[PDB]
Order: C-alpha cells, then structure tokens, then sequence
C-alpha cells in the first residue's frame, strides 16, 4: 500500500 | 524472521519531448507484487503476484491514483534538480527513490526507510529514527530545510509505523503460501577436468527463495578463498534464485574440499563433500 | 553523472540438457544509467520473443534486469547474450556455456 508522496525537492 | 516490504521508483526524464519514463515495483521481501510503467497502455498499477489479486476494484484504483501522482512529483523534481545542478535541458536525467518498512518476528514494526537518489548518487534520506534527515551534498541541504519546514518526516514516519506494517501484514497472510515458505537450495556438484592434473569443481545452488545464501569452500576443514570463483546470486526467472561456487583442486585430491551452504531454509548448514 | 558499466551473466533456468525444453536467462545489473539494450542471440542471429523484468534497483542505485526466453538446448546450436550500454564502445557478447 503506498504512501501518498505529494513532498517535492 | 523480519519481513519487507519495498517500493522503488525510477524516472527518467526526456529532454528531447514528453514526460519522463517512470517505472515502479513493489516487492515483499525478494517477492515483487505490483508495477507500474508509464510507458504501458493500461496506465494502472498491475498485479504481478498471484495472492495480491485477492485485493477487490478499491484497491488498484486507489494504489493508480497514488502511483500517478508519485510519477508527478518525480517529474517536478527532475526539473528543480537540474536547477539546484545548473544543468542544460538538453541531457537525460535519473531520479530514484525506495521506501519500505520491515516487521520483526514479533510482527512489529521493526525499521522504516525512504532514500532518494540523483543521476545515481545519495541525494537524501530519512535517518533510522524516522525523525530527521540526511543530506549528501549543499543542493540537498535545501531540500532537507523544506520538507523539516512542512514536517515530511511526521507525514511518512506514521506511514511506515502504522499504514505500511499493517498493510505488510495483510500481505503476508494473504499470501502465506508462498510468501512465508523457504524454499531450501536444491545442491549438487559438478566435475570437470581441465587437464589430466587438476579439475574444477563448482558446487551450486538452485531454487531457492529468499535470495539470501552462503556458499563456501573448505579445504581440510578451512576457508579457502584462492583459486575459487563465486558468481552473484542471479533469479532463475520463476521467483527462485541461483548461485554457484567453483574452486580448482589437483586431481585425485577432490575429497579434501567441502562445499558449505547457508540458507533460512535449511534446519542446519549443508556440507557437501565430491 | 555516474556511469557503471553493467555486469551479464548468461545461463539457463533449469539444469540444461540437449533436447528438453528450458528458458535462457541474461541477466545484466550493476549498470548506470538505465537505458540499455539486450538481446538473445541463437546462432548470432537475435531471437525475437524475448521478455525482460521490470527495471529495479539495489543499494547502490545500480540498476538489474532479467531478460529472457523459452529455448531448447541441442548438441549443433549457439546461445549467446548481447548488450548495448553508454559505457560500452560496440556491444559486449557472452556465449552461453551450459555449466556456468
């Protein structure tokens, strides 16, 4: 189940 | 044992036109179970294991829709990169990120994880506490102040201590028959004479699962090193894997070397003698 | 920019025996960047309907694939493996020998 990964670098 | 589960994500971006190729797989331990590729027709996340179809509609929908804007957030971050690089638009560029969470034998948490990497090298990580962050170089120094700034850590630590094991779980059992069977290397030793002096012997080990194995030589009841060749470990192809191990002996002296295997599925380690 | 020239092995998914249907494996990793270009050869001639795995990593961001293909081995045919890299100057070519 994957993380929600909205954080850009 | 501790089990896994793992997510990789690879981008690569096209400066020649269009969006970058985004590729991603899900593994449970040395198990993958699920992909996507942006270059596929069918532009959802696809099962790639037998027990995770027994997830309903919900699930692949629910896993797309993450996926996909996971595949945007690379591509926001291939651009900033070349920025924070002062690079040209004209080259070809990687970004690469894996996160995963391991439960104990006691089936908690035991460890989470979530690295990032750029052209192929360290570019940030989350530390073992899950609560700070690791920077290789100044360009991302900025992007450890960010996300400190917007409490990413936070976001992603109850994450891996909570969604990410619980779900790890549900995989586990879902998939017990296979996921939770060791499959024992099947050994033998081959011979081959290389001169009417000397022979090599290469002892080998198949079908096995997990990929994790030792395999060594002893002469006389010592490690011998020289004079042998160790292959890496390679998948059959059929979710088992292979290794094998060689050394050069003189002939008529083959009884003298023993082969040594260590493998999970295996009560006690084999000795094998030509 | 790292570059990291990938490693082959070339072998078959079950022990080989001439006649008796199999699966040919050529399996690159180690490699960087992640565009790359493989192929089966039988004879030195590509064979057509060959798969490959998904791109994955391991820890030190090199990349691995798995490429492969029903076969049958035989006494009189050749197998081989050839890959194309940045790193490479022509295509590297490993011959399929049975006991390796």
């Amino acid at each position: 189940n994957l993380v929600p990964m909205c954080a850009t670098v | 044992g501790s089990h896994s589960m793992r997510y990789f994500f690879t981008s690569v971006s096209r400066p020649g036109r269009g969006e970058p190729r985004f590729i991603a797989v899900g593994y449970v331990d040395d198990t993958q179970f699920v992909r996507f590729d942006s270059d596929a027709a069918s532009q959802r996340m696809e099962p790639r294991a037998p027990w995770i179809e027994q997830e309903g509609p919900e699930y692949w929908d629910g896993e797309t829709r993450k996926v996909k804007a996971h595949s945007q957030t690379h591509r926001v971050d291939l651009g900033t990169l070349r920025g924070y690089y002062n690079q040209s638009e004209a080259g070809s560029h990687t970004v690469q990120r894996m996160y995963g969470c391991d439960v104990g034998s006691d089936w908690r948490f035991l460890r989470g994880y979530h690295q990032y990497a750029y052209d192929g090298k360290d570019y940030i990580a989350l530390k073992e506490d899950l609560r700070s962050w690791t920077a290789a170089d100044m360009a991302a120094q900025t992007t450890k102040h960010k996300w400190e700034a917007a409490h990413v850590a936070e976001q992603l630590r109850a994450y891996l201590e909570g969604t990410c094991v619980e779900w790890l779980r549900r995989y586990l059992e879902n998939g017990k028959e296979t996921l939770q069977r060791t499959d024992a290397p099947k050994t033998h030793m081959t011979h081959h004479a290389v001169s009417d002096h000397e022979a090599t012997l290469r002892c080998w080990a198949l079908s096995f699962y997990p990929a994790e194995i030792t395999l060594t030589w002893q002469r006389d009841g010592e490690d011998q090193t020289q004079d042998t060749e160790l292959v890496e470990t390679r998948p059959a192809g059929d979710g088992t894997f292979q290794k094998w191990v060689a050394v050069v002996v003189p002939s008529g002296q083959e009884q003298r070397y023993t082969c040594h295997v260590q493998h999970e599925g295996l009560p006690k380690p084999l000795t094998l003698r030509w | 920019m790292i570059q990291r020239t990938p490693k082959i092995q070339v072998y078959s998914r079950h022990p080989a025996e001439n006649g008796k249907s199999n699966f040919l494996n050529c399996y690159v990793s180690g490699f960087h960047p992640s565009d790359i270009e493989v192929d089966l050869l039988k004879n030195g001639e590509r064979i057509e309907k060959v798969e490959h795995s998904d791109l994955s990593f391991s820890k030190d961001w090199s990349f691995y694939l798995l490429y492969y293909t029903e076969f049958t081995p035989t006494e009189k045919d050749e197998y081989a493996c050839r890959v194309n890299h940045v790193t490479l100057s022509q295509p590297k070519i490993v011959k399929w020998d049975r006991d390796m």
